[PDB]
DNA sequence: CAATGAGGCCGGGGCATCATGGCCCCGGAATACGGCTCTTTTCCG
DNA sequence: CGGAAAAGAGCC
DNA sequence: CTGTGCCGTCCGTAACGTTGTCGATTTTTGTATTCCGGGGCCATGATGCCCCGGCCTCATTGAA
DNA sequence: GTCGTAGCTGAGGCCTCAGCTACGACTTTTT
């Protein structure tokens, strides 16, 4: 292994949740304007990525410059539903991307790794339970009956014989864990935030707590796009997550290891930080929706934890969550070059 | 009788901080401004300088929030100037502002401040008011820290009331605080000279790092004989021939000198006097001709000490015997370390070093001042014949020194012009800095008062001719500051051009700040701070605090 | 690991002002009259005097470069007598 | 559907109903018919709404971007599961040596067959007859017989390697009905690294111009334009354009340079033999690119079925058939020889 | 042991300018347009905002206080693009 | 005596040296001449001009030239590097060690002040209508006390009878007002001289007295003598004991009537006063109007300290001072104190 | 006239400081499969 | 000794 | 004569209403390799200063 | 929400200087 180099990063992404932005290239200034009134601006130097939640306006001159500075704009839906993206005439390496065509056209390493993803998902869905189970009496720690059950989809995932059984391993592991996610939040669902983990998976949300996961993950996928558009990878060739339109099929595959760390822990802070009040929501128009006032809280919020520093298991060198994204990605193309026989996982 | 008046309350807090501190403050004056005391005013003069409501003589029902009120109870023995009072009807609260945060001490108030509110309450109680407690308002945090007049705080107050009177009447000033960390914050150590004195008073201490010079500027030179000086506010614009040649920032101008017919505007003079800034007129050549005072340097105890000790020939004789021997010792130290020949002469002769300091033992065994006098002049003389050789490795073109054109008015050797000036301007430095310590340079134990040269500015200049005035001549010759082309002739004797006159002055200005070490006290010391440390102990030795004098023999 | 900076633009050509302003508003936030506040680390600083050495002739335009500390503890070093000074920090523009 | 092109870099593109109706200043000017629609060519500063865009991104309909003259700023892709399939089809068939060579043999005959069309009909060096020598005409027919079974991509090379230099030893005889002063082709190289001839100043600039469209028209569908069957990629080779610009390699790139001088527009003084073969003036370069447009918009018909269109719409139609041949409905890829 | 400073006077009253200038030329050497250069240690600094808090109303006059290091190693921290910046140091005016 | 100081009143004046002469030019036109023969300390007003030649000349002859504002408001002097007055400085220090010098002159001051007070009692006695004359018993009792003062045995005795002498005179100080009691002008015979003045009349006296110490100390320091080294008053604790030693007879002649002048003309009024728990303070309108009374008294010409030449009060201050410096070093014995 | 120690200088051992040379790495510039076959104007027999 | 290939040439 | 108060008088703040419009790579493409050179870096070398004490000179008290 | 934005002109607001006319500060002792 020895993925010696971590990606440092000069800039950080820009966000537009307001449906009436107006974002200006003023030479170096990526000014934003709002109904002919500026709200903020960005020098183009410190900007890493651009996203447009639903109808967010822009000038091609800025596109011209944004492409001129080769900064990935993601046209998104309002709930962060990933719907548009741009890449600068693709990645110049074929040998890297050809690693995966042959590897994806190969099924074994898919099962060898699709396993290692929800195995890496359950291994740290569970650790978040010990971390984010809001228990107060005879309850301060997660139930070993639940914990060992996660150790069971753990082994059932790790002994997936096909790439569709592995799916069922996750859903019950989702069904079960999210059955228990209802205690993940403020001593268990308090102010109207009852975790109906059955409205989990529903295209539109009924529930307060079931209207938040579906965007962070809808966001989760979004960064993986650029986070995988970095090392030369292409996030459309899902090993087991069959490409859906809008679903970057392989960007969907690799978030299983960190599905819990990044959305199951941020939801359990904003709630547990009183950011999630069922009254902070657009309670309908999807059965349940939310407001920019708190949205602007979470989008910056979702950004900050993303800059928390933790170690990577192989060298213990602490690297922020964005910066640890590319490290685990290099392990791929080298495992995709076969350089590392095993695949280190950073299950937590 | 009128032997002791009412004590200001600002003088009682200092009593429990340090006694050597307090006796110096209360009994009289000479105060300056520090970190805490510049802040001491800046917070104050915006709020506490401006007065407020008068304290009602008939108090029934109304808020008492008076400010800047002067109390004086003739029975307790004290006078106050209250910061503020918070009172309802007739129960008043002493209110005093402070400077820092809440101190990390129990109650958030140090002891002197605790005494402050209580006696102030005792004074408020005196005029028929109920205080029973005070407060501390830290305008930095405005954290009102109340205090209640606990009886022993009255007890210390009265105890502090009584000891200060006993000490001040006695007139014997208490010893320094024993290596106290109050010294760094007291802002007296340079005038306290505590472990200066402590180590000097055989309470042999080992120097920590001292509380050392800041807050002063460098003097102003006007050697241009056609300069016209005028005010630009706190700027002092040096225009010569009606054009701004230089500007002098009054805030950092320490001394004023005038050589030859140099002019200054009247309102400028109006300014300089305001900041106790000396204006030392000198003729065009460095004869210290006159000076200025502002109703005098007010200290008297040192004055009476000096006269009483100057009225004493023994102090006149004992002190004078240390002067020239400290002078002659530095002469040999100067001759030897600067000694510059070619071969078999690159060392000072023992024969030369036989007799220079054979004068010391004779000066040590001088039975009186007059025999002490001849020993010096002979030693000074034998110094001079050997002086010529140490400039430019032998006299440069025309830069030839003469021992016997020395000590006389019209210098008819160029370097004897150079030696004439160096002494001429430098005696002022004693005359100026020794003035600040409240002493008298014309009342000489050793020398005699006569016009133009102060009898003690001469006395203390004895040791320091070789180190300062004699050395700068050599270097100015040696490095090339002064050569023959730097000299022009005249009716009187040898003289210098304007350009070199800058050159010797500024380098002379540079000799003044050069760091050396005190032989007794072993610390980096500049020359602008050699003399003033020296002036201070004289008062103390004239006061008798230090059993003897540190001659500063280097 | 950054630095904040300021600029003191006393420029002696309007064209140079614009390309200053253009690049300088492109560089620093308009802070005071002749002043922007600037936030620049190792890198782009070099791109000012890159930009501002053509942006100016060095004869007549005069600016002091106001190169400041690591931008995390700069509030001690400010006294903006009227309108208060304020850095713009490492945040993602959210709207 | 037909790939709609936004013509003037000033108008306004919007989505009214199920139609991307474009508009000039407060006036409807054209209708897109999203149901049968394709890529929209966004020229210099002509723009669309983030509702037509946000609908096109939904329906797997590409939105491409161009500069004023037409230079390509980057594209805007839909994150669908339709375009990657063809890329997967592209990438699945790419390593398949059969369909590789099955693809491979199909172009080389199309390139070879079309060459003798440019000769003899735009051979006008009569002398006695400009009709390309019958022995010369049959050699390519023999060479096409060679091409019918070239059992390797290296045999294909040796066949075409033979088949290349020879008619660059005959190029002057199509040039000017004779030899133009200076514009007489040295029967020699094709300006590989340096130009070497007045012809070599037009016959790598033009190909560089052709390599453009056979890359943009390929990313115009779900095809990575950079993974080729015939030409083995070498870390930066637009082989997919290269393997497939071959039929139009003579058909546009050479009719343009010919009628750049067949009518006599380009002469020796236009270019300067500076640090190489020659170096055209920009006005000459503008006229040549303008001349490129005349061939670029020259009318043509029947890519696979009778329809008369421009070369552009012809230059795009092939790749869709290609993907349709990439396990799509077409099992046999049409070659479109003229 | 001193500090150099600068001032960025963007004052919004001529009277205040003078008493500034008066006290500010009395404080710092006229350095650039809205700028003097200043040389102040522990002490007199306090006397500026003493002087300049009346010298200004804090509403409209705006100045950044430009409080600099120990005045002995300040040349690294200067780029005066046109006319070069220069402190005035601890010398005795000799004429 | 030796000579008199020259007062260069004009701020515009341009003062030069004409050899021995000290010429005054106003607009390059001569004003007057001092000739530096009968000259002494030279007084100059705000932004006036003294040429260095005349400057040096006075410094050459060791004239202690002072500096005054245009209003005449003082700043300070200019003393040469001469032994002219250190001798006085060393006598004064050495002679202050003498009780007789202390006791004699202390007696000389007390007798002068007692005579001046009763001299005023027979001057401004304002009992119009019924009491045009002061009580001779009051006058004679004062004549009695000065004899006791002349024969004061020790210092603790002279001060007590002096303070006793002061109180009884102040018992009648309230009497010489506008004809009767100055209602609204409270005057107590007992709350005097305490640091907060407890009366409006106490305030006028206290302010006038304080502006004497500054008057005398500068008049004292005009000659090379220490105002802080006194014979009769206690020297230490910030008190100039010597000016206070000599000003004692002139609280009547320089200060006491000043309160009476400013009150009997109606200038001082109770609205010009403020009361604060034992603090009776004026207004600055009153304070600066009050000082104007002081200068009006200081410009009046009195003829005979010992010689009859109609000098102002302030120019008589030096006359007494120089005479004292002659009792020091023994030039004129007994200090012929000027008393009225 | 002569004693046991002060003052101070001479007089170097100690070492940091700089700057150049050794080394290593890196980068570019060029040469060689490596390497097939179809075709086409001076030779060998 | 001219053919005629075969060599080697240009190049791919 | 020292302000400070206008008195202006240009130059140093921005922001804005016009018509420019702009602007576009570049002279392919066989490759892969290795070596050679440059540069930087690193290590070691000597040298200069400051320091410190032995040594000298030499008090001056001690001593006859 | 019509090309959008770069670039130039005016009108006002800061910033300083040269050139004029008024003027004529100074306040007890204490914090």
């Amino acid at each position: 292994p020895r993925p010696i180099i971590p990606a440092d990063g000069r800039g950080l992404p820009l966000y537009v949740q307001s449906p009436k932005a107006y974002v200006r290239k003023d030479g170096d200034c990526l000014v934003i304007e709002e109904e002919r009134v500026r709200v903020a601006e960005a020098r183009l130097g410190e900007t890493s990525q651009v996203a447009l939640f639903g109808n967010a306006t822009l000038t091609t001159a800025a596109l011209h410059e944004c492409l001129r500075r080769e900064i990935p704009v993601t046209w998104l839906s309002y709930g962060g539903w990933f719907m548009g993206h741009t890449v600068s005439t693709g990645h110049r390496n074929v040998e890297t991307r050809t690693y995966q065509y042959q590897r994806s056209f190969d099924p074994e390493t898919c099962l060898n790794l699709a396993r290692r993803w929800i195995v890496a998902k359950i291994a740290n869905c569970r650790t978040l339970l010990r971390r984010n189970w809001r228990g107060e009496g005879d309850e301060a720690k997660a139930p070993p009956g639940l914990l060992m059950s996660l150790q069971d989809d753990m082994r059932h995932a790790m002994r997936a014989p096909s790439l569709e059984v592995l799916l069922g391993i996750e859903g019950a592991s989702a069904g079960r864990y999210f059955q228990h996610f209802s205690r993940m939040l403020r001593g268990g669902d308090g102010e109207g935030m009852g975790f109906d983990f059955t409205t989990r998976n529903r295209r539109p949300p009924k529930d307060p707590v079931n209207a938040l996961l579906s965007f962070a993950y809808a966001m989760l996928t979004r960064e993986w796009t650029v986070a995988l558009a970095a090392v030369g990878l292409d996030p459309y060739r899902g090993f087991y997550h069959q490409p859906r339109f809008g679903r970057p099929a392989l960007a969907l595959d690799m978030m299983e290891p960190f599905r819990p760390l990044i959305a199951d822990s941020t939801v359990l802070m904003a709630i547990n930080n009183g950011e999630i009040r069922t009254g902070d929501f657009v309670r309908s128009a999807g059965g349940c929706n939310l407001t920019d006032s708190a949205r602007k809280r979470f989008i910056a919020g979702f950004e900050r934890r993303m800059e928390q520093e933790v170690t990577h298991p192989i060298f213990k060198y602490t690297i922020s969550y964005r910066r640890l994204l590319e490290v685990q990605a290099r392990l791929l193309t080298r495992y995709l070059s076969g350089e590392i026989p095993a695949y280190p996982n950073f299950v937590t | 009788d009128g032997s002791i008046p009412l004590i200001p309350v600002r003088m009682l807090n200092e009593h429990v901080y340090c006694p050597r501190l307090a006796y110096l403050m209360w009994v009289q004056g000479e105060f300056s401004h520090n970190e805490f005391t510049v802040d001491g005013v800046i917070r104050h003069r915006r709020v506490d300088a401006g007065g407020g409501v008068l304290p009602s003589e008939t108090q029934e029902d109304s808020r008492i929030h008076a400010r800047s009120v002067s109390l004086s109870s003739e029975r307790l023995g004290i006078t106050a100037k209250i910061d503020l009072v918070e009172g309802e009807g007739a129960y008043v609260s002493p209110v005093d502002y402070k400077r820092g945060k809440r101190p990390h001490v129990a109650g958030g108030a140090y002891e002197p401040e605790r005494v402050q509110l209580c006696a102030q309450g005792l004074l408020l109680r005196e005029h028929g008011f109920a205080s029973d407690g005070g407060a501390l308002y830290f305008v930095a945090s405005r954290e009102r820290v109340p205090v209640a007049f606990d009886d022993e705080l009255i007890g210390r107050t009265l105890a502090a009331i009584d000891e200060m009177g006993r000490t001040a009447l006695s007139g014997t000033m208490p010893p320094p605080l024993e290596d106290s960390p109050k010294c760094p914050r007291c802002s007296l150590v340079g005038i306290c000279l505590p472990d200066e004195v402590r180590f000097l008073s055989h309470l042999s201490v080992e120097p920590r790092p001292i509380i050392p010079a800041d807050g002063r500027g460098l003097p102003l030179y006007v050697q241009s004989p056609k300069a016209y000086v005028r005010k630009d506010g706190d700027c002092l614009v040096i225009e010569e021939e009606r054009v701004r040649v230089a500007e002098a920032r009054l805030g950092e101008t320490s001394q004023v000198a005038l050589f030859g017919n140099a002019t200054l505007t009247t309102a400028a003079l109006h300014e300089c006097l305001r900041r106790e800034i000396p204006v030392t007129w000198l003729s065009y050549g460095g004869w210290f001709m006159g000076h200025t005072v502002s109703t005098g340097h007010r200290n008297v105890e040192t004055r009476t000490y000096q006269y009483q000790r100057s009225f004493d020939p023994e102090t006149c004789l004992n002190l004078a015997r240390r002067w020239i021997v400290a002078k002659i010792a530095n002469c040999r130290t100067l001759l030897r370390r600067n000694w510059r020949g070619e071969g078999d002469e690159a060392k000072a002769p023992p024969g030369l070093l036989m007799s220079l300091q054979d004068d010391m033992r004779h000066a040590m065994r001088a039975p009186s001042l007059e025999v002490l006098l001849g020993i010096e002049g002979a030693s000074a003389g034998r110094y001079f014949q050997h002086f010529s050789r140490m400039l430019r490795g032998g006299d440069g073109e025309g830069m030839g020194f003469d021992f016997t054109t020395r000590n006389r008015r019209p210098p008819k050797d160029p370097v004897n012009a150079l030696l004439s000036f160096a002494y001429a301007m430098l005696t002022r430095e004693w005359t100026v800095a020794l003035a600040a310590v409240g002493l008298d340079p014309y009342r000489g134990f050793y020398h005699q008062p006569r016009f133009g040269r102060p009898a003690l500015a001469l006395d203390m200049m004895e040791p320091f001719r070789p180190l300062i005035a004699d050395s700068t001549v050599l270097m100015a010759i040696n490095n090339g500051e002064i050569r023959t082309g730097d000299f022009v002739r005249s009716a009187g004797g040898c003289n210098l051009t304007d350009s070199a006159r800058k050159r010797f002055i500024a380098g002379f200005e540079r000799r003044m700040e050069q760091e050396v070490t005190h032989p007794i006290f072993k610390y980096t010391i500049s020359y602008r701070r050699l003399l003033e440390v020296q002036a201070r102990l004289l008062t103390r030795y004239l006061s008798g605090e230090i059993p003897a004098y540190p001659n500063f023999v280097t | 690991m950054e630095h904040l900076y300021i600029v003191s633009y006393d420029i002696r050509n309007q064209r140079r002002w614009r390309r200053l302003f253009k690049t300088m508003h492109g560089f620093g936030c308009w802070l005071q009259l002749s002043v922007f506040q600037c936030r620049l680390d190792r890198i782009r600083i070099i791109k000012m005097e890159a930009a501002i050495n053509e942006i100016v002739n060095h004869a007549e335009d005069h600016v002091l470069i106001l190169d400041l500390g690591p931008a995390e503890n700069v509030k001690p070093k400010v006294s903006s007598i009227g309108k208060t000074f304020d850095p713009i920090l490492r945040q993602a523009v959210i709207v």
